């Protein structure tokens, strides 16, 4: 019964319409979902706009009228110039008439402002289409009608507000360059009249409703109008005094003054500077007397959240930071402005104590701006000495937890390990560190005194707390590098001693975990001090080893990160033999590695072996390094040697899930050490390589055998997943080493040969769900590093992975997402390093290659999209490099227009806007080949065009015909003008892209002006 | 001078877990909640139940007796999960029937869960 | 007490996945584009009693827009969503916000950057500043990892109830009841259907 309004043959029952509308907004459940579908079908009916006047006059529902105007908006924006002139004036009339009617009825104007704003916006859409060329008296008539009434005048400010937004703030990407410049100049020419009306209202007005609307419109004008309207009138006085006292106008006025503040003023004119000083001086005076003094507790006010206090404190912060970042120097030389300068900053100090991360970031951005200037600008920092001192307390007391601290208090009072990384506080910590480092350089004595005294009031318990000891420790760690070595020495010594007292005094598993994490972070942040104090560095490392036995997993996991963090910076002191030591400390670490890492989780053990690898690589005595390496790998190599004896003698131990886990961890240990030793790992790789590749084969047979006996579901079992982990870690170890190898002859002669034999055929002959995308990733590194040395090896890779992988990923854009990405990385590196491998492909396989590239264009996945467009560019270049040879000639004849049309399709379908730049670049290259005559042969068949017609002519005909059928609502002239402009600009990427953007605008509407494509002249 | 739900229940076991429900009309598992799964013993009736709440929202994603009729079966894809049928769970209003699966951080926790689960069934027989 | 919340943002940003996570607890991996809008009641239990959100989860695709801004009428709160792995989605936040505040002139609004669980982040934290001048609350979230997933609704509930100390609380747990050849079929299918994301920490 609700579907009656969808029959347009019979007349439209508005009573039924309002019921469907009410069922959608006020109803629920199924009745709501059914009405929603009906209302969509009604709105999307191309004749629905003819019911517009009917619904607006006779409907007793404002939502029904709103939806009627949405139907008109869509009609005006997309099909206006398709209507006869009769309906264009008729539609204009009952839109203007509806606005007038609603403004004269005070009750309607009061209670239906949503419907009035939608009507105003609909009117503005008409203006964009026909003002001023077909409506030159719109602004004069608007100014006149504003004297006739207050409601009309107020509503006229809304129309002008929306108009300024649509022309200046949102015209780009919604209209052509030509039409945007037309409406900007049209509005600019008639603005002096608009300003008079707006200024007269502001001066004599008393209707808060109309004043706010006028200030709301003024906020939009300040985005583009000449400076003289702002400064050469009395309007800054009005904004900074009158409209700051009343809270009804304060919020919008403060936003108006933030836009003025952001302007870069003529720095030679003394009066502009005087005015810029004055509206600031006035504004801060109104705050102090009408809102709150500079001593007020803004932290408490924000937390209370009365009325709009939180929004006003936000706008205030935005105003103070904008103005001062631009104009504080205007206040720094005049002694009579000094108090104003400091009061403004004192409000900022109070704003920086609010508990609201995003607001704190806004203020912290300004502090960084300030301290960075005081760090370089002569004779400035003494002005802000007191401000900076207060700021040191604010930063230190609001330090966020560093990424390295892995302990945290839960909702039970317990100290525990973190579930997930606090990814949204990484950036905030770096920002606080950056400001606090600057503040420390500006007064290192003051910062030390704040931190030492604060730490002294932690010992005696004056201010002991987990929050307080934490922020303090994090602050101490974050300023590393600002002090002198000698001051840092005395400083750190005192911090450790006081922190070592706390861990004794504060007992309990929770307390001990807090202080332990804080000492770890501080010590780990001062490498310079550890290098110079070997005996302490040694004690630290040994105490970290003790924490590797802590039952508290947070402490334990952090001791492992701290260890490798210290090693990355102090590695050199572990590889040499220190005085009073019988051997380099790396030899003591390795000898007890089983005891030290006994209670660690396997991936923590790997981090430990990687850290040892960092140290071993500092030894440049090849003999000694290789000796250390084999000592480190002694445990995994003894475990390895036993596995090989058992597996090769009886391929049924790998059935044991426990043995699979042991193997995987051995390979993972070799990955960890290889990651940090790189080229120096080769001796260890050679010890396991040939046996490791045999294990890859044996594991592969097991996986296949279990898929055949249990089905595809077997790939989800822990057994098979364990076997594939072995294969993936082996691939990762070979990828990791080849990516850092320095001796590429050994890679070719020793490694690549058996590698390709072990992986390629296994990949090719497995079922899709059993293929490992890591194969593709490994092969990409092989081609990247040595592909230029194994031309026949690259061919073998294509034959094995190209067609079978393409068949996996060419049925949709969703399945096998890992294979999809690595596939196009592989084609990319091959195309730029071994293009010859593609010349050796049979014509049919080279056609799948081209199909594969255009397939990547149509992805929304950015990972494969950008590679698809890059392969296409590089393929074009690889071909033209060949010159006038048969393969290049036949390439263009076969695939040139395919790339042009496929590039065009993704440019214009509104589903691939993310890759517009590279699409445009690719299309520009293609067109420039023809207009430079770099295609040697004709792009057309002998009998489709006169003899001797140039490729330029035929290209313009092919494209004209293509666009004509793809976009039949375009006139022949639009297409011809567009192509003429496009081809003339194939050496100007900026202009070429502009011409494309203008096209994407015009295909969204009817009647686009073809001269718009002459904009670049 | 004048100046200015579970409390009647005992917790027998607690472990962090992720809970799933099997959508038969789609033949896929759909996650239902991640948080702390508790075995709660009523001190008035001595009847043990599972009560699980989602983190942050604290909404109930499991609430039902650990009936002696139930039995924990393994899932083909995991060595740290258990599957079993539940005939009366009131996490979302009226007592619905569900095929649940619950997964844990380690196989060690999954096997401990099974030990405590069976202990509770014995309690719920007396 | 109940409030209408409109959810807007580019297609693919995770609006429907986000709501569905709060409704059922499930994480949808597929991307079925919303057609027009879907209304879902959503209750939260707080110390100030229960609060109901009627979530109007709108479509992001233009071709599936439907009534577009007609969905925004009489909304009392809203969430604007984007995808931190897609720059274009953040570039369009001013367009969505524009269409939203032209209907809803004065309502609490949250800006949400979804999908922070993906490591190759594209919209850096430093770049996200649109919310400052527009008085929007901002949150990094992930419907996949549940990172900050409750923050948008907690903040809105405080702004709508007018209590900054409003907190989510534990809904009381009533005693459950004590209670034939199909449950042997349904269970055998359930065991042989592998659980999703076996590589997750949970
Ligand atoms: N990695 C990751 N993916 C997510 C996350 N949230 C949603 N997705 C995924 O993004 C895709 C689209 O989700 P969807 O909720 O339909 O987006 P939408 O905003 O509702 N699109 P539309 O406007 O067309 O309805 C899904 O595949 C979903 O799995 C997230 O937090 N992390
Ligand atoms: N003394 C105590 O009760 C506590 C105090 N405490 C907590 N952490 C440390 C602690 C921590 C480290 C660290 F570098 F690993 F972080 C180094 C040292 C060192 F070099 F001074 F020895 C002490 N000391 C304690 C706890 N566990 C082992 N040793 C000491
Ligand atoms: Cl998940
Ligand atoms: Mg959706």
């Amino acid at each position: 019964s609700m579907e009656g309004i969808l029959d347009f043959s019979n007349d439209l029952d508005i009573a039924l319409l309002d019921q469907v509308v009410s069922t959608f907004y006020q109803g629920s459940g199924v009745q709501q979902k059914q009405a929603q579908e009906i209302l969509t079908k009604f709105q999307d009916n191309p004749d629905a706009w003819q019911k517009a006047d009917q619904i607006l006059q006779f409907s007793t529902n404002p939502q029904s009228k709103f939806i009627a105007l949405s139907i008109l908006d869509k009609l005006i924006t997309r099909k206006w110039k398709l209507l006869p002139n009769d309906h264009r004036i008729g539609i204009r009339n009952f839109v203007v008439g509806m606005i007038i009617s609603m403004c004269q009825d005070d009750e309607v104007f009061k209670t239906q402002k949503n419907l009035i704003n939608k009507s105003d916006l609909t009117l503005v859409q008409i203006l964009k289409q026909e003002w001023p060329q077909n409506w030159p008296e719109f602004i004069p008539e608007l100014i006149g009608s504003s004297s006739s009434s207050v409601n009309v005048c107020e509503n006229n400010m809304i129309v002008l507000k929306l108009l300024s937004e649509e022309v200046f703030d949102f015209s780009a990407e919604q209209m052509t360059q030509a039409k945007a410049l037309h409406l900007k100049n049209s509005m600019s020419k008639e603005f002096e009249q608009i300003f008079k009306l707006c200024f007269q209202v502001l001066e004599q007005g008393s209707s808060s409703s109309l004043i706010v609307a006028t200030l709301e419109s003024l906020l939009r004008y300040l985005h583009w109008i000449p400076y003289r309207y702002i400064y050469e009138t009395n309007i800054l006085e009005l904004l900074s005094t009158k409209f700051m006292t009343s809270p009804d106008t304060r919020a919008i006025t403060l936003k108006c003054l933030t836009e003025v503040s952001n302007l870069k003023i003529p720095q030679d004119n003394d009066l502009i500077k005087r005015q810029t000083v004055l509206f600031f001086q006035n504004t801060l005076q109104q705050i102090a007397t009408s809102v709150m003094p500079v001593t007020a507790d803004l932290k408490a006010t924000y937390a209370n959240a009365n009325g709009n206090d939180q929004s006003f404190l936000q706008d205030l912060a935005m105003f103070l930071t904008t103005y001062l970042a631009r104009n504080r120097a205007l206040l720094e030389s005049d002694e009579s402005l000094r108090e104003l300068l400091l009061n403004a900053h004192q409000y900022l100090i109070q704003l920086s104590k609010i508990e609201e991360r995003e607001l704190f970031k806004t203020t912290l951005d300004y502090w960084h701006n300030l301290v960075a200037d005081l760090f370089y600008e002569p004779l400035k920092k003494h002005i802000y000495e007191e401000i900076c001192s207060q700021l040191r307390l604010v930063i230190i007391e609001n330090m966020v937890r560093p990424e390295e601290v892995l302990v945290v208090e839960n909702d039970e009072g317990e100290i525990v390990r973190e579930f997930v990384k606090e990814s949204d506080t990484i950036q905030l910590y770096k920002s606080e560190r950056e400001v606090l480092v600057y503040l420390t350089h500006l007064n290192v004595i003051d910062t030390e005194e704040i931190m030492i005294s604060k730490l002294a009031r932690q010992i005696d318990g004056s201010e002991w707390s987990w929050h307080n000891i934490n922020t303090l420790s994090w602050a101490i760690g974050s300023i590393s590098g600002t002090m002198s070595e000698d001051t840092e020495k005395r400083f750190v010594v005192t911090v450790i001693k006081d922190l070592l007292d706390l861990c004794v005094k504060k007992r309990g598993k929770d307390n001990k975990a807090v202080v332990a994490s804080d000492i770890m972070y501080v010590v780990g942040q001062y490498p310079r001090f550890l290098k110079a104090h070997w005996n302490f560095l040694r004690t630290v490392i040994l105490k970290l080893f003790e924490f590797m036995h802590e039952t508290h997993e947070g402490v334990q996991d952090m001791a492992c990160d701290t260890f490798i963090k210290i090693v990355q910076k102090c590695k050199y002191h572990f590889v040499i033999q220190q005085p009073r030591e019988s051997e380099p400390f790396i030899q003591t670490i390795i000898r007890d590695i089983q005891k030290t890492t006994a209670d660690l989780q396997p991936q923590q053990v790997h981090t430990f072996y990687k850290a040892c690898g960092i140290i071993i690589s500092e030894e440049r005595s090849v003999a000694e390094r290789n000796r250390l390496l084999s000592d480190l790998m002694q445990l995994p190599n003894m475990a390895w040697d036993t596995i090989v004896e058992q597996s090769t003698a009886n391929p049924t131990l790998l059935l044991d899930s426990e043995t699979v886990k042991i193997i995987a961890n051995i390979i993972k240990t070799n990955v960890a050490v290889c990651t940090s030793m790189g080229a120096d790992f080769y001796p260890q790789l050679g010890h396991i390589y040939y046996n490791m590749l045999q294990l890859y084969r044996a594991v592969s047979s097991m996986i296949s055998a279990q898929v055949a006996a249990e089905g595809l579901i077997a790939t989800k079992t822990p057994k098979v997943r364990g076997l594939r982990t072995i294969k993936k870690e082996i691939l990762k170890l070979v990828e990791t080493y080849i990516s850092k190898a320095r001796n590429l002859d050994d890679v070719v002669k020793v490694l690549v040969e058996p590698l390709l034999n072990a992986v390629l055929e296994d990949y090719m002959n497995n079922v899709p769900d059993a293929r490992d995308a890591e194969v593709l990733n490994c092969m990409t590194t092989v081609v990247e590093k040595v592909g230029h040395m194994i031309p026949q090896g690259v061919i073998l890779i294509l034959q094995s992975v190209f067609e079978c992988t393409l068949d996996m990923i060419n049925k949709d854009f969703t399945e096998y997402p890992e294979h999809r990405v690595e596939f196009y990385k592989l084609l990319k590196v091959i195309n730029e390093k071994s293009f010859a491998a593609f010349l050796e492909l049979p014509p049919a396989a080279f056609k799948l290659f081209v199909d594969a590239i255009c397939w990547a264009f149509k992805h929304n996945n950015r990972d494969v999209e950008v590679n698809g467009l890059q392969i296409a560019l590089d393929l074009v270049k690889n071909i033209e490099r060949m010159g006038n040879v048969p393969f290049a000639n036949e390439f263009h004849k076969n695939y040139f227009f395919i790339f042009v049309s496929e590039t065009f399709f993704v440019l214009t379908d509104s589903d691939h806007k993310s890759g517009f730049s590279k699409q445009a670049l690719l299309l520009m290259k293609l067109i420039s080949l023809v207009y430079d005559n770099k295609i040697s042969v004709p792009l057309y068949q002998e009998a489709e065009v006169p003899q001797g017609t140039s490729n330029q002519v035929y290209l313009s005909q092919y494209l004209a015909n293509m666009l004509s059928n793809a976009f039949p609502h375009l006139t022949s002239e639009q297409i011809a003008s567009f192509l003429s402009a496009l081809t003339k600009q194939c050496k100007d990427l900026v202009v070429f892209k502009g011409t494309l953007r203008d096209f994407l605008v015009q295909i969204k509407e009817v009647g686009g002006d073809p001269t718009d494509y002459l904009f670049a002249e | 001078f004048e100046p200015v739900m579970e409390e009647d229940e005992e917790v027998l076991y607690k472990v962090r877990a992720k809970l799933f429900r099997f959508d038969a009309d789609a033949k896929e598992w759909k996650e239902r909640g991640t948080g702390d799964c508790k075995f709660l013993k009523n001190k008035k009736t001595n009847k043990v139940r599972i009560l699980m709440r989602r983190d942050k929202t604290l909404k109930i994603c499991a609430n039902h007796i650990i009936a002696p009729e139930y039995t924990l079966k393994p899932n083909v894809g995991s060595d740290r999960s258990w599957v079993y049928a539940c005939t009366a769970d009131i996490a979302e209003g009226e007592a619905e029937a569900f095929t649940f699966a619950i997964r844990f951080g380690s196989k060690e926790n999954a096997d401990k869960f099974k030990e405590e689960f069976e202990k509770a069934q014995e309690i719920n027989k007396k | 007490v109940q409030f209408k919340l409109v959810l807007v943002g580019d297609g693919g940003t995770g609006k429907t996945t986000f709501v569905k996570r709060h409704l059922t607890g499930e994480f949808e991996k597929k991307y079925v584009a919303t057609l027009g809008v879907e209304v879902h009641p959503l209750v939260f239990h707080t110390n100030r009693g229960p609060i109901k959100f009627n979530v109007w989860d709108t479509a992001g695709q233009e071709k599936f827009g439907g009534l577009r801004d007609g969905y925004y009428i009489q909304a009392q709160c809203a969430i604007i969503m984007f995808d931190v792995t897609s720059r274009v989605t953040y570039k369009n936040v001013p367009n969505w916000h524009r269409d939203l505040v032209r209907v809803c002139e004065n309502i609490p609004i949250v800006l949400c950057g979804n999908k922070v669980d993906i490591k190759d982040r594209k919209v850096k934290a430093k770049s996200i500043v649109f919310h400052r001048k527009k008085n929007l609350q901002y949150y990094d979230i992930s419907a996949k990892s549940n990172y900050n997933f409750e923050k948008p609704f907690l903040w809105l509930a405080r702004k709508l109830i007018g209590d900054p100390n409003l907190e989510f609380v534990a809904m009381p747990a009533l005693a459950p009841p004590e209670v034939a050849a199909q449950y042997e079929h349904d269970l055998e299918v359930a065991q042989t259907t592998a659980l999703p994301d076996e590589d997750d920490d949970l």
